[PDB]
């Protein structure tokens, strides 16, 4: 049971347009809490750009409503950044530069409250050994979710959403197949993955009361 | 909004 013609042009699609990145000069600039969290505003705003450019790739996304298009970016953005954090966080980087990444989120207004939870869950994420393209699906399915708010057409989401799924299970079978619980795994850390909207509106009302200013396109995303 | 309809299309 490999993947079938039609399953190989959809991976194929998927990992073209997810491998199109978000670290430009972090080392640039000093360090201290405003410049940190500067830095973190910027390298989000550069996720958000990506990610609206491999969403509206995603087959089939063009043939949704405009409004349910909003819907679908609006409700996946903070948790595909939570994924795609999560994916550099276990990306093999140079001796330094996840240090240095690390010791700016540590110290740019975020409570500890929240660090803990964000690092426990990028732990989990590298303990999967997922390959790119185990990134590259989770992220697709993660952004045609069927039950985000303001979907007018959910059948017609539900309908983009299932092949990837169906992809996905295959590709678990062909790269980790020792683990046979490794689908459910994958799955169960999206469950886990959704915590994060709330701590991250947390997060955002700390930073607010602090007088932080984001940046245009976050502040339309994140609706602050 | 009309910063990410700018965006989508
Ligand atoms: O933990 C985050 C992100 C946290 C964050 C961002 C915005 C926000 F409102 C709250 C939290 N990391 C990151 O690199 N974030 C960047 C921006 C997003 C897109 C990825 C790059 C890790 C830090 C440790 C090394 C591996 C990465």
């Amino acid at each position: 049971m490999e993947l079938t013609p039609d399953q190989q042009t959809l991976l194929h699609f998927i990992m073209d347009s997810y491998n199109k990145e978000i670290t430009n000069k972090i080392l640039k600039e000093a360090f201290s809490a405003e410049e940190n969290f500067l830095i973190l505003t910027e390298m989000a705003t550069n996720h958000v750009q990506v990610l609206v450019e491999f969403t509206k790739k995603l087959p089939g996304f063009q043939t949704l409503d405009h409004e349910d298009q909003i819907a679908l970016l609006k409700g996946s953005a903070v948790e595909a950044m939570f994924l795609r954090s999560a994916e550099i966080f276990n990306k093999k980087l140079p001796s330094g530069h996840s240090d240095l990444l690390e010791a700016r989120i540590r110290n740019s207004g975020i409570s500890d409250e929240y660090i803990t939870p964000m690092f426990s869950f990028y732990k989990s994420i590298g303990e999967l050994k997922m390959t790119q393209e185990e990134y590259a699906l989770l992220t697709a399915i993660v952004i045609l979710s069927p039950d985000r708010q303001y979907i007018k057409d959910r059948e017609a989401v539900e309908k983009l959403q299932e092949p990837l799924l169906d992809v996905l299970q295959k590709l678990c079978k062909i790269h980790q197949p020792e683990n046979p619980q490794h689908f459910a795994c994958l799955l169960g850390r999206l469950t886990e993955l959704r915590t994060f909207n709330h701590h991250h509106a947390e997060m955002l009302m700390s930073w607010r009361v602090n007088d932080h200013k984001f940046t245009p396109l976050l502040c339309e995303i994140w609706d602050v | 909004h009309q910063l990410l309809r700018y965006l989508l299309d």
